[PDB]
This record gives structure tokens, sequence and C-alpha cells, in this order.
């Protein structure tokens, strides 16, 4: 029971996981801009493909009855996943963060031509990264007729060290340092754009009130600048966010020209028209929070989502990396290591399953129609 | 409890169709309410939708004098949208919907000997109204006869 | 009495120039919004531009932004609308709308002009080829037979057709013409006569067409 | 894009009028009356507001996210086309008017009559085939026109052209013309027009064979 409890548990993992994933790039072709997503779930569509290959080997304890060159490959893909995934990951927060806090000089950058073609590179310097893996992936001389494929370094003894480190420094140090880094910045300006939008909306509402009770025409004339320049700062706000450029800028080009409707009317003398011009502006208002209201419910969705994927992996391979170091120290592995170290690669690959599923669940209107066919298939 | 739960059976699928909301498929019809009557009487026919919901689409009646084609006599469409009837049929008849129940009627008024004929019902599968019937109910036999 | 006077359209190939005047009387045009609204044939009212002339504040559609510049002139109280660059989608009937108060047009428009009609269209002034759709020979013996001619392939509009000089109209519809693929209009003329006059009685459409000169006396027989 | 509503009804009758909007209206429509070839004309200002020359038979209703024209005396001047000048949202244009409801004569349901002509000889010569399908004086207007050619469902390649509802008998008609190629009308024999309407238990198919 216990000794096949392991090869059934991956096999759990790549049946999820196929199914899950595919569903994705289903999703996607029928958050984030629906380009890291598809190539994200390829390396796992690509990596689960292998999975079965590599449990078969678990189940020989140490059997490649498949040729040497299945060995190079496949055992490349195992490891090319990594560097693969975490480089995406990065690539999706870079975009995300350029299109952010540098909107202005990553208008170009941001291009469906230009990511395509960074993705192909993201493979290629992937390839590149786990150079070692091909260097080294020759069948191992096993006893007997049966032959291991794992990683032959030349001095094991000692070569571990770096063979180790040189992997977690570029698949699990560096990327969660960027992406982190990256994440506070965006959020930042997030927060300081979001609060700066009602800021200067709350002086539209100030000075509104001002003009109803005005008297004369040098209050409301007053009135209607504050309300001009505030108009005409949150119209340049709208350029720090990428969800907020495309549908929050347009509307300025009535506010601002119903300010000068107004304004102009006050410089005429005319105090009374220039109150009924201002009047319609409560409606200019209520139309403000109900389309800022969706956006920024629209963009809290879109960073969540981002947020939650990229989570999603430096929790799962966190216990892993955990023992992976502790092992340096503790070179014999205790009873109850064997039990650890096999529950850390249960959750590292449980990332096939968890970013199909999170993705899913945060769509509001993906899981509804879930819920609905639970209830017409339940009868 | 058989009769109890069957009925509480034929209640899911009411429910059922409820969250289905839309196109689904396969309705059936089931006309009732037809008898003899003497001329200058009144008649009201009934026809009971399930397996969808008539809400979202237009019920028809038609009526087939034995020896003759299958002329119009009355539509109703959906609620808003108003009810037609045939050149007949005009000021006598009424046809009414009731989307709760998911039932039609026929409310017939005056009725005269060359109206006897089975008055079969349909559903216009079309949300445009563009006559796209595809579905009928088995008739009922009405004649007027003193 | 609020009058608002139009002109300007006609015709113009795709890419072309067009500007349209909007002539007010009866009230000072400064102190007022001017608005364009264009019906495509067939189609429902579209906003395209306004304009403030006391404030200068200009407003465009996003189909027409950049293509048109809608401008007024106070001196001679009338408003312009620039067109550059047509496509076919600009052809329609232009009306220039102004609401009661220059901030009211959220409220509604309630004076409008009469209206012009732009025609964009590559196609040059072609005649009409008339083609006779003969009454089925095996109709209802005693009922009702239909017979028409198809007017095809003409530009510009319209085509005025009769039968017998006006002397037939009982029955007679003339559909509206179709803007074909190829730039070109058609339409049909179908008239209903009982089956015993197709032997005896002569039916002769009368298809004219104006701007053409083209004057075509086709006759229609089983 | 989306083709004017129909709303039958006859004189004397209460008609109401609906769009709907995305957000709460609040007393920011106005409904336009256009009579076919005029220029369009306002009857309810405010959405709550008698206008000048509009008798209080028009009114405007508020009821949620939808707003209504009311006509308590349907005339027969009131037969036209009636847009609604949708509440500003954020980021649209400074005005948008919905699509219209088209009110017209409400009547008896008549079938359509079907008739179809084969292309003559001199249009053949043209290098060009048309085919025409009538329908005659039928009510209510929806109706769907279908092409068969050798029982082979045609599309992409018709248009139709609907007449105004009479001015006598409250009646509209119909032509399909299919247009062909002289070498693709010679590859088939068979060509047919299906015709299903509201009044029609089954649909009326007309065809002909090439010569
Ligand atoms: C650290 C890390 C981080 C991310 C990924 N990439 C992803 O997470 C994809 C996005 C889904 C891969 C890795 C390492 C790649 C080198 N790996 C070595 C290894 C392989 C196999 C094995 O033994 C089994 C053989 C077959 C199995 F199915 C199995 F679960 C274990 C022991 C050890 C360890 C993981």
């Amino acid at each position: 029971y216990i000794n096949i409890i392991m090869p059934s548990v991956f096999g759990t993992i790549c049946l999820l996981g196929i199914i899950g994933n595919s569903t994705v790039i289903f999703a996607v072709v029928k958050n984030v801009p629906d380009i890291f997503i598809i190539n994200l779930s390829v390396v796992d569509l690509l990596f689960l493909l292998g999975m079965p290959f590599m449990i078969h080997q678990l189940m020989g304890n140490g059997v490649w009855h498949f040729g040497e060159t299945m060995c190079t490959l496949i055992t490349a893909m195992d490891a090319n996943s990594q560097f693969t995934s975490t480089y995406i990951l990065t690539a999706m927060a870079i975009d995300r963060y350029l299109a952010t806090v540098h909107p202005i000089s990553s208008t170009k950058f941001r291009k469906p031509s230009v990511a395509t073609l960074v993705i192909c590179l993201l493979w290629a310097l992937s390839f590149i990264s786990i150079t070692p893996v091909w260097l080294y992936a020759r069948l191992i001389p096993f006893p007997g007729g049966a032959v291991g494929c794992g990683i032959r370094l030349p001095n094991p003894d000692t070569d571990l060290y770096w063979f180790t480190l040189y992997q977690f420094f570029l698949a699990f140090a560096l990327p969660f340092v960027v992406i982190t880094a990256a994440y506070v910045r965006i959020l930042q300006r997030m927060k300081r754009q979001l609060a700066d939008l009602e800021d200067n909306w709350e002086t539209l509402n100030d000075n509104l009130k001002v003009i109803e009770k005005a008297d004369n025409a040098a209050q409301v004339k007053d009135a209607l600048t504050k309300m001009r320049a505030a108009a005409l700062d949150a119209q340049k706000a709208s350029g720090s966010g990428s969800p907020e450029m495309k549908d929050f800028r347009h509307g300025f080009d009535i506010l601002v020209g119903q300010i000068d409707d107004a304004l102009k009317l006050a410089n005429e003398g005319k105090v009374k028209e220039a109150q009924a011009a201002a009047e319609q502006l409560k409606t200019t208002r209520n139309a403000y929070i109900q389309k800022y209201l969706l956006i920024r419910l629209r963009t809290k969705r879109v960073t969540r989502t981002a947020i939650a994927i990229c989570l999603v992996f430096f929790v799962c391979w966190a216990p892993y990396y955990v023992l992976q170091l502790t092992q340096l120290s503790i070179s014999r592995p205790t009873l109850t290591f064997v039990y650890l170290y096999n529950a850390a690669i249960s959750l590292g690959y449980a990332n096939s399953c968890l970013n199909p599923f999170v993705y899913i669940v945060l769509c509001e209107t993906f899981r509804k129609r879930l819920v609905l066919s639970v209830k017409i298939a339940a009868l | 409890e058989i009769a109890a739960l069957e009925k509480e059976i034929a209640a899911l699928e009411k429910e059922i169709a409820a969250l289905e909301k839309g196109s689904g498929s396969q309705v059936q019809l089931q006309e009732s309410g037809g008898g003899l009557v003497q001329p200058g009487g009144s008649l009201r026919l009934s026809c009971a939708a399930s397996g969808r919901t008539i809400s979202r689409y237009a019920m028809s009646w038609f009526r087939q004098a034995p020896g003759k084609e299958r002329e119009f006599v009355a539509v109703a469409r959906r609620s808003g949208d108003g009810a037609f009837y045939a050149d007949s049929v005009q000021g006598r008849f009424t046809v009414s919907r009731d989307d709760a129940k998911n039932t039609v009627y026929l409310q017939m008024n005056s009725l005269k000997p060359e109206d006897t004929a089975v008055y079969y019902c349909a559903i216009d599968s079309d949300t445009f109204y563009s006559g796209s019937y595809d579905y009928w109910g088995q008739g009922t036999q009405v004649t007027v006869s003193s | 009495e609020v009058q608002l006077v139009e002109s300007g359209g006609g015709l113009v190939q795709p890419g072309g120039s067009l500007r349209l005047s909007c002539a007010a009387s009866g009230f000072n045009i400064y102190y007022s919004s001017m608005h364009w609204v264009r019906q495509a044939p067939g189609k429902g009212l579209e906003w395209v531009a306004s304009i403030s002339p006391y404030s200068g504040s200009t407003y465009y559609a996003d189909s027409v932004k950049g293509r048109f510049t809608i401008s007024a002139d106070t001196s001679k109280n009338t408003a312009y609308l620039q067109m550059n660059s047509l496509r076919a989608e600009d052809t329609a009937v232009y009306y220039c709308a102004r609401p009661w108060y220059p901030w009211s047009y959220w409220s509604g428009l309630d004076y409008w002009g009469q209206g012009t009609l732009v025609t964009v269209s590559s196609a040059s002034t072609k005649g009409p080829s008339v083609f006779p759709l003969a009454p089925s020979s095996k109709s209802t013996s005693g009922g009702t037979a239909a017979l028409g001619c198809l007017v095809k392939d003409y530009f510009p509009e319209p085509v005025t057709v009769s039968w017998n000089s006006g002397a037939l109209t009982s029955g007679v519809h003339t559909f509206p013409a179709v803007l074909q693929s190829s730039g070109l209009y058609s339409l049909s003329s179908v008239v209903t006569v009982p089956s015993s006059s197709l032997g005896t009685q002569t039916y002769i459409c009368n298809v004219n067409h104006k701007p053409s000169n083209t004057k075509v006396d086709k006759k229609v027989e089983p | 894009t989306q083709s004017p509503s129909s709303l039958s009804a006859s004189v004397g009758d209460r008609v109401t009028i609906t769009c709907r909007a995305s957000q709460s209206v609040s007393s920011a429509v106005a409904w336009y009356q256009q009579k076919p070839g005029k220029a369009p004309k306002l009857l309810i200002y405010s959405a709550s507001s008698l206008y000048s020359g509009v008798p209080s038979r028009f009114s405007g209703s508020r009821s949620g996210t939808d707003f209504t024209l009311t006509i308590s005396s349907l005339q027969p001047e009131d037969f036209a086309t009636y847009y609604c000048q949708q509440p500003w949202s954020w980021g649209s244009a400074l005005i948008t008017f919905g699509q219209g409801t088209k009110v017209e004569i409400k009547r008896t349901v008549a079938a359509p009559s079907v008739f179809i002509f084969p292309p003559s000889d001199s249009q053949l010569k043209s290098g060009t085939a048309s085919v025409v399908c009538l329908l005659n004086n039928f009510y209510p207007r929806e109706a769907k026109v279908q092409w068969k050619v050798d029982n082979a469902l045609q599309s992409g390649n018709s248009q139709e052209s609907v007449t105004e509802q009479d001015s006598k008998d409250s009646t509209y008609s119909l032509s399909s013309t299919l247009t062909l190629s002289k070498a693709d009308y010679e590859k088939h024999k068979v060509y047919a027009c299906e015709v299903t309407h509201q009044g029609l238990s089954s649909p009326v198919t007309k065809s002909f064979n090439r010569g």
C-alpha cells in the first residue's frame, strides 16, 4: 500500500493537471493579457505529458527502459519547467509592472508581436539555463541490465553544492525578489492613483454645492475653476494603470467641456445660466462613480488574479526548497526525512492543478456556470 | 409515496426548467377543454407546456376542419407584444397566456357550427416570431351543434 | 420661429471631402449647441458631432473622431461639418439639431433641420437594365397572377417605375432599392392581375431614370 | 446594428414603449417620433414634462432601470418610429439614440402568397442570373425566406426588400433576389424558395426547373 501510494499520488496530479490546464487554454481562446497564461499553461501541459514516463521509473525504482535519447529529453523537460515557469511569471509581473509604473515608455513594448517574441526568448533562455542537465543526462550505469536516468555529476560528493544552489538561485530566489518588488510598487501606484481619483472627485462635489448657494458671478467663476483644475488633474491621473486608460479617459472630454461651458457663462455675467449649466454636472458626477466603481472593481480582479497565480507557485514549492537546502547541512537523511521529501514534491507538482483552479475560481462568470450545471445534474 | 413523490418529480422538473432558463429542447404540449356546445355558447381550451419555459417563445393556435387545411386561428406572443387573430375568429375569440403555469388558453365566445374542427396548438421555436413551428399537440375535437 | 436650413450634400467618392452647412435663422447661433445627427438608409439615428460656439467646446463620436471637423461661423449664423476620408458607411442623411437651452442636450434636441443626403460611392452614373419577370404560365385559372420588371444595376437613385404610363395602379408594388455589393442599386416592381387577362391585356413597364436620361418601355409576356 | 422593433397596436389602444438602460435612469431620457421621411420630433423632455405642441396623451414613466413612453389614446398620426435618448454613461458619446420601436397598425393575420420568377433569356446574356421570390400581402411583418438550390441552402448571396405597410389594407410585401453568375446558374437544375410565416402551418415552397 505505502510502497505503491507514491506512484498513485503523482498520477492524480497528472490527471487533474492536464484537464485543468486544458480548460484554461480553451477558456482563453473561447486577468492576465491572454498570452502569458496560455504560455504558462503550455509549460504545465508539456511537463505533464512527460510525467507518466517518470512515474514508470518510480515503479521500476531506477529503470529507464526507454532509450538514452529519451532520458536526456525527458529529464531536461522536467528541469526546464522550473526556469520556464518563473521566467514567464517574472515576465507577467514585469509586463504588469511596466504598464502600471512606466506606461508611456511601455506603450510600444506591449504589443502581441513583441510579447510573442519574448516568450520564445524565455524558452530559449530556459534551454540555455539548464545546460548542466544536457551535459549529465547520460544513462546511469546501474548494475545489471537496468540503467538509471538521473544527474551524473563528475564529482557528486563535491559538485552537488553548486548544482543545487544554482537552481535555487535562478528559479526561486531571483524571481521571487523581482516579482515581490514588482507587486509592491504596483500596489503603491494603484493605491496612490485610486486615492487620487476620489480626491479630485471629492473636490467636484464640494464645489458643486457652492454653486447652488452662490449669489454672485464671482463665486460661480471661482468654484468652477477649482472643478476645472480638478477635472484636468484627474484626466492625467488616469494614465497610471493598464485597465484604467482605455476606458476612463474618454469621459473627461465631456466633463472638461461642460465645465468650460459653465465657466464661460459665468464670465459673461449670466449667473442664472451658469448655475443651470452647472446643475447638469450632477449627472456627470453620477456617471463618474458608476464607471469608476466598475473599473476599480475590475482593476482589483486583474491584480488579485495575477498575484494569486504568482503566489501559488512560490508557496507550493516553498517547503520543498526548505528541505533541499537543509539536507546540505544534514547529508544523511532520517526516517522522517524520507516522508517529508516525498510530501514536498507532492505539493511542488500540485502547482499543475492549483493554478488552473485558482484562475477558474477567481473568475466570477466562469464559476457561475459550473454551479448551474451542478444544479441541473443533481436533479 | 409513489403518487405524491411523482407529483414532486413533476414539480422538480418545473423548477429544473426554471434553472434551464433558455433554449433547452423537447417541449411537450397537451390540449384539453373540448366538448359539445350549442351555437352561441362559450368554451375554453388549454395547453400545458412542459420541459421548457414558454415565457420566451410565442404560442400559436391552429384549427383543421375535416377535409380542409390547417387555417390559422390565433397567436399569443410574449407578454407586451400582443396577440393576433385570423380573419374568421376576429372579435369572437381571445387567446391568453399564463407564464407562471406554462399554460395558454383560448377563450372562445359566440361559437358557430362552421368552427367545428380540431384546434391544434403550436409553439414558435424562433424568438423573433418568424413562424418556425417545430412542436405540436395532438389536438382536441371541438364540435358546435344543438 | 426657429428654422434650421441645410445644404452641401451630394455625391463624393470614398476618401473625398464634403462640407455640410446648416444655416440657422430665428436665433443667435453663438448662444446655442449645434448637434449633427446622421441616419443611414434603413438604420437608426446616430450622433456625429456637436459644438458650443460660446465656449468653443467640441465633441465627436468615436466613429468620426479625427475625420470630421465641425465648426461654426457666428457672422454668417451657420454651422459647418467638414468631412474628410469618407467611407462607404458615411452615406446617410445628416440632420442638424439644437436643444432648447445650450446646456440641455441631455433633456432632448427640440429643434431639427430638414436633413441633407450624402451619397458616398465610387461607381459612375449608369443606366438601368430592365429584365422582365414573366408570369407563370401555369397559374390559378380563376385567381391572381403576378408579373413585374426587374430594374438591376443602376446608379444613382431613383428610378420611377410605372405600368402603362400610369394607367395601371392597382396591385403595383415598387420595392425599395437595394444597394448591391458592386455599388449599383436594383429594385423590383411586381403587379398582380387576374390570369384571364394574361392572353389579352398588354402589360408594359415604364422604367424612367432621370440622371442618365434613360427611358425604357419593356413588354412582359408568359 | 439592430432593426427597429415592431409594436402593433390599433387606434384607441394604450401603448407602452420601453427602452432599457444599464444604470438607474434619473429623468434623463427624451422620446423622439420620426415619421418615415421626416426629421424626428421631440415628444417628452426631462422624462416627465410635456413638450409644447405635444398632447397630454404622451407621458413618460420611470420604473427602475426601464423608462417607458405611454400613449393614452393612440391616433392615426402616432404611427411612427420612436427613439429613446439613453442617459449618459461615462466614456460613451455625448448623445446616444437607442433603437427604435416602430408602431404599426394591427390587423388580422394573412398568409403570404409566394411567387417565383425564373431568369429571362435576356438577363442570361449579361452573365448574371437573378431569381426573384415574391411574398404578397402578408401580415404581420415578421417572415423568413429561405433559398434552396438543388436542396442546398444558400447564404450570403441574397437580398430582401420589404415595402412599407400598405395604406389601404395595412399589409406588407417582400421580394428576395438570388444573384448568381451565368456559370453557376447552369450547374444546378432545381431552384426553390421556402417561405415560413407566423400565419403558415407549414412552409410554402415554390420551385422551378431550369428550362
Ligand atoms: C524545483 C522545481 C520547481 C518547479 C518545477 N516545475 C513545475 O512545478 C511545473 C510548472 C509544474 C520543477 C522543479 C524540480 C525539477 C527537478 N525535479 C527533480 C525531481 C524529479 C523527479 C523526482 O521523482 C519523481 C518522478 C516522477 C514524478 F511524477 C514525481 F512527482 C517525482 C524527484 C526529483 C524536482 C522538481
